[PDB]
């Protein structure tokens, strides 16, 4: 009950206690985050938009 | 890769210009219709040894000695440098 109603007390809030956070591991914890990993350059965004992988059949 | 062969590029273009009309490329719009692959492009372009002669041909003959041509080609490329010091 002490540990939710804390929870509630930091909902949202970020810097919380490290206690509350996640527990998988010390190397996942330090890994480049989703949004981290998918940072792509204005030109690799412009590269890929230009040309992204075809689907491609060879039948005809 | 650079090209400095007439056969070898038209040929690789050839390849291409066929590989080109043989694959179907589905809009990226969606609705693609069933693809049916083929688990080897290779497969589909089997590489093929040029031929270098016809099986048979009409026989002409000049009495050049060819093996006395390759001795004279081994003997003018030995002595050449010798010859451009002896012209001076």
């Amino acid at each position: 009950q002490q540990r939710e109603a804390v929870r509630q007390l930091y909902k949202g809030k970020k810097y919380q206690p490290k206690d509350l956070r996640a527990k998988k591991t010390r190397a996942l914890r330090r890994a480049l985050t989703k949004f981290e990993a998918s940072q792509v350059t204005e030109k690799q965004r412009k590269k890929q938009i230009a040309f992204p992988q075809r689907k491609y059949a060879i039948k005809a | 890769r650079q090209n400095r062969n007439q056969e070898i590029f038209d040929a690789n273009v050839q390849r291409l210009k066929e590989y080109q009309s043989k694959i179907i490329v589905f809009p990226r719009n969606g609705k693609a219709p069933e693809a049916e692959q083929v688990l080897s492009a290779a497969a589909t372009f089997p590489i093929a040894q040029p031929a270098t002669d016809v099986e048979a041909r009409a026989v002409q003959d000049n009495g050049e000695s060819a093996f006395r041509t390759l001795r004279l080609a081994r003997s003018e490329k030995k002595f050449r440098g010798i010859r451009e010091k002896r012209a001076r």
